[PDB]
RNA sequence: GGUGAAAUUUUAGUACCUGUGAAGAUGCAGGUUACCCGCGACAGGACGGAAAGACCCCAUGGAGCUUUACUGUAGUUUGAU
RNA sequence: GCUUCUAGUGAGAAAACAACUGCCCGUACCGUAAACCGACACAGGUAGUCGAGGAGAGUAUCCUAAGGUGAGCGAGCGAAC
RNA sequence: AGGUGUAGUGGUAGGAGAGCGUUCUAAGGGCGUUGAAGGUCGAUCGUGAGGACGGCUGGAGCGCUUAGAAGUGAGAAUGCCGGUAUGAGUAGCGAAAGACAGGUGAGAAUCCUGUCCACCGUAUGACUAAGGUUUCCUGGGGAAGGCUCGUCCGCCCAGGGUUAGUCGGGACCUAAGCCGAGGCCGAUAGGCGUAGGCGAUGGACAACAGGUUGAUAUUCCUGUACCAGUUGUUUUUGUUUG
RNA sequence: GGUAGCGGAGAAAUUCCAAACGAACUUGGAGAUAGCUGGUUCUCUCCGAAAUAGCUUUAGGGCUAGCCUCGGAAUUGAGAA
RNA sequence: GGAGCUGUAAGUAAGCUAUGAUCCAGAGAUUUCCGAAUGGGGGAACCCAAUAUCUUUUAUAGGAUAUUACUUUUCAGUGAAUACAUAGCUGAUUAGAGGUAGACGCAGAGAACUGAAACAUCUUAGUACCUGCAGGAAGAGAAAGAAAAUUCGAUUCCCUGAGUAGCGGCGAGCGAAACGGGAAGAGCCCAAACCAACAAGCUUGUUGGGGUUGUAGGACUCCGAUAUGGUAGUCUGUUAGUAUAGUUGAAGGAUUUGGAAAAUUCCGCUAAAGAGGGUGAAAGCCCCGUAGACGAAAUGCUGACAACACCUAGGAGGAUCCUGAGUACGGCGGAACACGAGAAAUUCCGUCGGAAUCCGCGGGGACCAUCCCGCAAGGCUAAAUACUCCCUAGUGACCGAUAGUGAACCAGUACCGUGAGGGAAAGGUGAAAAGCACCCCGGAAGGGGAGUGAAAUAGAUCCUGAAACCGUGUGCCUACA
């Protein structure tokens, strides 16, 4: 996928859109990605999973990669990436700056 | 099978006609015979066609 | 009290007599009788159900059988080669 | 299989005792059946063995022994048929 | 474009004409989360097939115009498939004895225990071949199955259970029959058949009694045996007129 | 274990050959053929029959003619009363 | 190839991965047992051996690996009746043995219903079925041809000829061919004469040479050139391309509505890319892609190039020799030819008889003469043609779950049948499980709240949710018909 796990993204699309977070983990055969206070859900829990009270969990639930944008570390804004070949590795490089990752 | 060893002749089928021109099935038969032939210098009883032996170049030994 | 089918079934608020009519009508005509809903019984009718009558006839249908029907033919036999 | 006979084969044999070796498959359970054949936990069908006592010719019959069973809807009522 | 006048306008088989609606294609022009299709309701319009417009439901697509192509229109075929009725709360619930006490449990005529009663007993007992193939045991379960019920079950779930030199089968034997090297025969395919085999329902063949587990036992264990063979020890006698 | 459908087997009944045997079962030729029965789906408008003759291995089938319908041509108007 | 991965399938558990995992493609290794099966047996997936070597145990028992079917081809060795032999026998060697793609090809064998409005000729058909043999294609093919415009110059297939000529209980029906136009094109080797060598009993075999045909050719005898051209040869390399993984690949933000925007409005931009798919509704500019550019360690396949191999002589002479025999052909009986015995030529099968041979032989639809055209009884041969179980990329005024494959789903399954064989039903929560914590009635099932959600009358028998059918409420009516 063109976003990877411990990337800085922006979400373009969806009820969470011009929030900003980090992908906590990546699904490539999904398409799909979590991203660090995105997409939050209320789930309630029986408590067979070793929390003595069950209660109501809120935990990050998968978004389309395709609803993130990355962020361009030196420019704080979300942009396209490209694969241009560094040092010989390739590597993908900001659209609208020329930044690296 | 029951063919001439030298010529290939075999039983084959063909048609009985009647008066009416009625159509059966018929076998055919080739004029076989047993005959000691000597086949690649061993005797040996095959069967041979009249029509081979007609010539006289089959061995009779 | 529990459990729970089936054949059948165009819709049916589905009487009697005489008559009528595809000539034997619960349903048409005339008249007569009959408050509404059931339960246990009986089978006269619904030409009741079941089976596209087996009898009968028909189809230039089928099948099995017979023979001095026709035409063939396995087999058998006789001659030529 | 076994027992004999020589032909052949033979350098070793046998006895006693001691120690030791001996593979594969089946081996549950039902089986006059609710567990088999009958579409059913179906009044049918299913080879062979054992199959007790009294009376008795008897494995008949009636009641019983060892043993097994009360059987997969019941409660009333005590009409017709 | 229409108007007037006269006349005509029942109809099966059937001929002619002109249309309605369905799906798809093309072009054009449009409508849709401010709710498409579909569903449902309404007192709506047209000469007919049929067409709108609203409310509700619904949640993504779909009209209109012109032309094109069609798996294009259903009420009947004892039509096919599905669903659901009617008969009905009706027939039936499959050959027979049960009763009560106590228990278990949310719940018991129906499960457990007890007692008496009753039934089979050349059997409804005890074995075993076949066949079945896990139905066996133990602990749980009560959806479905069980012709009622169910706490129970040959059902469901989870675990477990079949131990042999001697039993039966193979490493033994052959019968019927079958297969069949070469072989014989035959349009092909193949048919038959000798040697040689296969093949029990028969022949041959070494252990038994008791005990033991929830479930296996001539299989495990205890005691006491037997059959084939192996290694070693001692004892005898034979080494090629052996 | 043997005999298999143009067959087998039959103390013989058209008897049996996997719950229908004058000739099993299955698949295929195959959408056999069916002058027979049944079925054949929207609308309106115009017109509208026949159930006869002849021939027919023809008689509940068919063919030509007659009768219906649509289109067309043309004449000293040939039709009807 | 570059960050996750340990399939469907979650779950826990335990792990792997920048020393490059999972994954992708090429090439290898492993590949139990059954099955042609093939050491022997057998009721497939089991059982039981021999021989050799190794191993286990003190040893027997046990284990491992290898070899061992049948027939064929060739060689060797043994070796009967039986003298030499031969057969048999043992070993080695060599090659088949089965399956398919339910298709296409050739061949053997070969129906019936059916049509003829009956039915025996005929038709259905040389079809279905069975069997053999194949090959990627097969078959056919290099004139004993087609003709008679005068000529054409192997075969195959397409158009046409033509529903013509014909065949036919002259019924029903069956039904050409050549010419003409196209696709594609390609030609070659033997036998014999003769020569040489060898072996054998002057010929009589083996080998090599020679030779290949119809305006006749060749042998042979003369001279004369050892050139020039061609190829339907080979795991001969080299090279390029190509298939089998991939890399790269432009351009959008706001605003309104909404749970969500891609819809809307506003201004922008990109296009060798406005094919298509996905994304919380309908996106050229978010993602995968697309146009375009680019890429191969390995293994195939193809084309060249090179190598090597294999073919390739002109002219003049006829004295003699050769040019496919039990063949051609004929009688008889069948069959194939569109052609049903017919006036029936041409081709073939069975049976019997049976030629000529260059001054020859065959055909020109009985037959003869003349003329013309050809040269059988030997073989091979690419392309144009047929088909598609599979593989890759696509297409559709094709289907959209009663359709479309029987099978969208764990289907040739469940189920039925002794067996061959017959053969189903069954797709959809939601954008995301966020699949309803907790509470309440209940033994549970199931409900009621509370929550999740845009919506749960979307709660899993989950989109929509028609009708039959079943029920609840009740506006009006109903117990003399
Ligand atoms: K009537
Ligand atoms: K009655
Ligand atoms: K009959
Ligand atoms: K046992
Ligand atoms: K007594
Ligand atoms: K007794
Ligand atoms: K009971
Ligand atoms: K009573
Ligand atoms: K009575
Ligand atoms: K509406
Ligand atoms: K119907
Ligand atoms: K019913
Ligand atoms: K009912
Ligand atoms: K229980
Ligand atoms: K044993
Ligand atoms: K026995
Ligand atoms: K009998
Ligand atoms: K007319
Ligand atoms: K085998
Ligand atoms: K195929
Ligand atoms: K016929
Ligand atoms: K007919
Ligand atoms: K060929
Ligand atoms: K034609
Ligand atoms: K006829
Ligand atoms: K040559
Ligand atoms: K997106
Ligand atoms: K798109
Ligand atoms: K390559
Ligand atoms: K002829
Ligand atoms: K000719
Ligand atoms: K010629
Ligand atoms: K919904
Ligand atoms: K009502
Ligand atoms: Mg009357
Ligand atoms: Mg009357
Ligand atoms: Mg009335
Ligand atoms: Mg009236
Ligand atoms: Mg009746
Ligand atoms: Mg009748
Ligand atoms: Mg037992
Ligand atoms: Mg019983
Ligand atoms: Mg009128
Ligand atoms: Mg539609
Ligand atoms: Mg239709
Ligand atoms: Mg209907
Ligand atoms: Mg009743
Ligand atoms: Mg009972
Ligand atoms: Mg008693
Ligand atoms: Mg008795
Ligand atoms: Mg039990
Ligand atoms: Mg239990
Ligand atoms: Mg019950
Ligand atoms: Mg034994
Ligand atoms: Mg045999
Ligand atoms: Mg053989
Ligand atoms: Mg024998
Ligand atoms: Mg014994
Ligand atoms: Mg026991
Ligand atoms: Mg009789
Ligand atoms: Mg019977
Ligand atoms: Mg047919
Ligand atoms: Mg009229
Ligand atoms: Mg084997
Ligand atoms: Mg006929
Ligand atoms: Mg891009
Ligand atoms: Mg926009
Ligand atoms: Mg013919
Ligand atoms: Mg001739
Ligand atoms: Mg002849
Ligand atoms: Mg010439
Ligand atoms: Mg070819
Ligand atoms: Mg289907
Ligand atoms: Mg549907
Ligand atoms: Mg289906
Ligand atoms: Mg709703
Ligand atoms: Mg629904
Ligand atoms: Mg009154
Ligand atoms: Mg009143």
């Amino acid at each position: 996928m063109f976003v990877k796990k411990g990337d800085k993204v922006k979400v373009i699309t969806g009820k969470d859109k011009n929030k900003e977070g980090v992908v906590l983990a990546a699904f490539p055969k999904q398409d799909k990605v979590i991203v660090e206070g995105v997409n939050v859900v209320k789930k309630h829990q029986k408590p067979n999973q070793a929390a003595p009270q069950g209660g109501i969990l809120e935990v990050e639930a998968p978004i389309h990669v395709s609803n993130v944008m990355v962020i361009d570390p030196s420019n704080g804004e979300a942009t396209k990436v490209a694969f241009k070949e560094v040092d010989g590795k390739k590597v993908r490089v900001s659209k609208k700056t020329g930044e690296v990752l | 099978a029951k063919v001439c060893y030298f010529t290939g002749r075999k039983t084959s089928s063909g048609n009985n006609r009647s008066h009416a021109m009625n159509s059966t099935k018929r076998t055919v038969k080739p004029n076989l015979q047993k005959v000691r032939v000597l086949i690649d210098g061993k005797p040996k009883k095959v069967w041979v066609s009249t029509r081979a032996l007609k010539s006289g170049k089959i061995e009779r030994v």
